[PDB]
């Protein structure tokens, strides 16, 4: 909230992009050829189903919002305005292990049940990967905020 | 209907609770159990409704959606079939007409007499 | 980019809008892009077609000399692209060489002005000026009367200024009658030049020969301070199609202004008010305009200028609320003295201003070494760049620059971790060198209570324990420091550490919860953390501290004769 601009947030974001597939990618190949070992590992296979990526950076950043949906307190309102397009734009340029950061917040979203931060965090988070898929992006959308139909008329 | 809400609440229900029990589920997990039963009983429920209904279906479109065919491309070659034997009947006709123009005007130019005499009968 | 394909197959169809609307329209575009230019500029493959489309567009335009203002302004954001990219330098390097004369011959109109002492009549060109409300004046010949006379322009001036103060104050009408001054100015070639009266004459008051042209005092009223607003918005118009150069700004507006802003009676006191609204808005009822473009065109205007003029506003806003007024007269019938240090606290109020300046003081100091400013002064100042909503601190005492540490170290975090080092740094060169030891007893008694407080918190996450734990952030604050501190304070650790054992005087009940202390100080490892770094360039700091380390490794060779093996770490400190 001190410093700001938001040439910054773009700059994060695309400097992690490329560096989390470009320098874990030469020792996943190195993983993925010494990945066969008994039942547990052919259970597992880990690396052939996708490649080993930088992942659980999530938990560092869910800690750090107390109620951080308002524009009452000036500081932490342009915190939060940053913190939705910064994680908006791991989503555009596919920063993030987004395989499991998606399984993450719907156990988070599961395992929930003035509204929590969970709650929060998925309502107000911009996913801007649009007509990708319908088992990923529209069943999303649809079974995070409970049973109603009342949501349908601000679709319209 | 009722039914198709029941089914996806059902499918929503059982997609939570797989996702629950996949993840370390800290809380009851008794209560996806019991969401899982509520979607059975739900799925009973809109059983019974379609018995009331007494709605029929064949057995061709469960091996198409089985390949995941939406209704409406099945739709799309019913539709298709009965316009394109509609067009093959409606052509048979048009050639059969002017097949009939050429006996016409051939009957009239070798026998005018009793083409005539038709004429004046029909 | 692609306007170009549809430029090349709407040009047979010839409608109105070959010209327009690809062009006006493109303008939006470009104040947008221009605004992020920031992201466009960063990553290096998408922007390649920018260049390239924003060229194919205009391709019928890279030979223009005598081009209007809008068609400028587009080429002038394709030269401020190709300035900001060496690697656009290789692709249409054959292109531009021809591109590069004919668009900079329109920006390097740099001479000393038109002095000419032609007697100024209020009543030159009145066809214009009898009612340019109505769409009746076709603006390509508007542009050829300017053209001829360039005293046309000047008498254009003279009479729009009476008829924004005189007229009704609308944000929409004010707007259009900028509009076509923006585009009529940029028309013609070295139209700029002639703008070195007006500027200072709409605000110096008490001259009266200095600038000229008098009827630009006289036909238009100065105690009136409403019409202002719409002229802040037309003159930020006007400057953000480069209309308004910044090499003779200076000469021709900010400095004549500066003297007769302070040093001003009521004469020019609203002149010196006026001083303050034209610079205020330069940078950051109301003129609402709809085109929230229009509200954004300064930020995206502002890339092209840098930090060699904030100072220089900042100047004169401190001495306009240094030199006393009592004349005055409760937003302006008060002081001005008070007003200027309104526009102190909003100018750093804005986020953008107080960042800005606290990383150009980190690249270098030399943005504030102007000796106009006194000691607390410029302390309260630069406090200002560094917090804008603080309290005013309270007056000096003995020692005026301490008071000023022991404030910012009390309240010690990880975001005010470079203004409070630039608050130290600044305060080694203000000193002179007559008195480097008042500020030697100025770092010896508030870096005493420094070694206290790290005691008091001691005694009574990561980053979250950082913030309450500001020893470990005042290290390398200290480590900013030049050696002079760090060989001082090692005096003054080494003799806290001296009166540890001799507390007490060897008391069965008093020396011991002090000794529990001096070995507490011992336990804390920001205190080996404060001095490890303090042990690189020393001549004298042996005997200091060591006196610690006399009592305490007798005390615990007394003390094995009695959690097993906790102490042998303790040992290995020492060591």
């Amino acid at each position: 909230c001190k410093r700001s601009g938001r040439h910054r947030a773009m700059v994060v974001a695309k400097l992690l992009e490329k560096r989390q597939a470009e320098i874990e990618a030469e020792r996943c190949g190195e993983s993925e050829a010494a990945d066969e070992k008994g039942s547990i590992a052919s259970g597992s296979l880990s690396a052939p189903s996708a490649p080993i990526f930088q992942d659980v950076l999530l938990q560092f950043l869910d800690t750090q919002a107390p109620m951080l949906t308002d524009p009452r307190s000036e500081s932490e309102r342009v915190e939060f305005f940053n913190l939705v397009l910064l994680f908006c734009e791991l989503i555009r340029h596919d920063v993030f292990s987004h395989n499991m950061y998606t399984c993450t917040l719907i156990s988070r979203g599961d395992l929930a049940f003035d509204q929590p931060r969970h709650v929060q965090y998925a309502t107000h988070f911009p996913i801007p990967q649009e007509e990708s898929c319908s088992h990923e992006c529209n069943q999303r959308l649809v079974v995070l905020f409970g049973v109603g139909k009342q949501r349908d008329d601000a679709r319209h | 209907h009722l039914e198709e809400h029941l089914e996806k609440f059902v499918e929503n229900i059982r997609q939570l609770g797989i996702i629950v029990s996949d993840f370390q589920p800290s809380s009851q997990a008794g209560l996806n159990q019991k969401l899982n039963f509520i979607v059975t009983g739900l799925q009973d429920i809109d059983k019974c409704r379609q018995q009331l209904h007494d709605i029929t279906v064949p057995l061709e479109v469960f091996e198409y959606i089985d390949q995941g065919r939406n209704p409406q491309l099945y739709t799309k070659e019913c539709l298709e079939r009965a316009l394109a034997k509609n067009e093959q009947v409606k052509g048979k006709i048009d050639t059969m007409k002017k097949f009939k123009s050429l006996l016409i005007q051939e009957l009239s130019k070798v026998f005018p007499e009793d083409m005539a005499k038709y004429r004046s009968i029909r | 980019n692609e306007l170009s394909v549809v430029e090349a197959e709407l040009l047979l169809k010839s409608s109105d809008l070959v010209g327009s609307y690809t062009t006006s329209l493109c303008l939006c575009i470009v104040a947008v892009l221009r605004h992020y230019h920031a992201c466009l500029i960063l990553n290096q493959d998408q922007m390649a077609q920018v260049f390239e489309g924003l060229c194919g567009v205009v391709k019928h335009g890279m030979n223009r000399s005598d081009g209007s203002s809008a068609e400028r302004c587009i080429l002038a954001y394709l030269y401020d692209l190709y300035t900001s990219c060496s690697h656009l330098k290789n692709k249409f390097g054959e292109l531009f060489s021809d591109f590069c004369s004919k668009v900079k011959n329109t920006i390097y109109c740099n001479v000393e002005p038109s002095e000419s002492n032609m007697r100024w009549a209020p009543e030159f060109m009145i066809d214009t000026l009898e009612n340019p409300a109505a769409h009746t004046f076709t603006y390509t010949g508007l542009g050829k009367s300017l053209s001829e006379n360039p005293a046309n322009r000047y008498s254009f001036v003279c009479n729009a200024l009476m008829h924004v103060c005189v007229g009704h104050h609308d944000p929409d009408r004010v707007n259009d009658i900028a509009i076509l001054c923006a585009e009529l100015t940029g028309y013609c070639k070295s139209l700029s030049a002639e703008w070195l009266g007006v500027l200072k004459a709409l605000c110096c008051s008490s001259n009266n020969g200095t600038c000229g042209f008098n009827d630009l005092l006289c036909n238009v009223d100065v105690s009136d301070l409403s019409f202002h607003d719409s002229l802040a918005t037309f003159v930020a118009i006007l400057i953000a199609r480069q209309c308004l150069l910044l090499e003779d700004l200076i000469r021709c507006a900010a400095i004549p202004s500066l003297l007769n802003a302070a040093c001003s009676e009521q004469d020019s006191e609203p002149g010196a008010r006026l001083t303050c609204r034209i610079l205020l808005h330069l940078f950051k009822p109301t003129v609402g305009i709809r085109s929230s473009c229009d509200r954004h065109l300064l930020a995206a205007s502002q890339n092209r200028i840098v930090d060699g003029a904030v100072f220089a506003v900042l100047k004169a806003v401190f001495v306009l609320g240094d030199a006393e007024l009592k004349g005055s007269g409760s937003v302006e019938t008060a002081s001005l003295d008070v007003y200027a240090k309104y526009v102190l606290r909003s100018i750093c109020q804005q986020e953008w201003v107080g960042e800005r300046c606290l990383k150009s003081l980190c690249e270098d100091s030399n943005d504030l070494q102007d000796p106009v400013l006194s000691s607390a002064q410029a302390q309260r100042l630069m406090q200002l760049i560094c917090y804008p909503h603080r309290l005013l601190d309270n007056e000096d005492g003995e020692n005026p620059q301490r008071q000023r540490i022991k404030r910012i170290l009390q309240n010690l975090d990880q975001w005010t971790m470079r203004q409070s080092s630039l608050e130290l740094q600044l305060m080694i060169k203000q000193t002179p060198n007559n008195e480097m030891n008042s500020l030697l007893e100025n770092i010896a008694k508030a870096t005493i209570e420094v070694f206290q407080q790290s005691a008091e918190t001691g005694s009574s996450p990561v980053l979250s324990s950082l913030e309450r734990s500001g020893v470990w952030l005042v290290a390398p604050l200290i480590a900013k420091l030049p050696t002079s501190v760090q060989g001082h304070v090692l005096k003054a650790a080494g003799e806290e550490l001296e009166k540890g054992q001799h507390l007490g005087s060897s008391s069965r009940k008093e020396r011991d919860r002090q000794k529990q202390k001096s070995m507490s100080l011992l336990s804390q490892q920001p205190f080996l953390s404060l001095v490890l770094t303090c042990l690189k360039g020393q001549d004298e700091q042996r005997e200091g501290l060591l006196t610690s380390l006399y009592s305490q490794v007798h005390q615990i060779v007394n003390n094995w004769r009695d959690p097993k093996q906790l102490m042998h770490e303790a040992l290995k400190l020492r060591l």
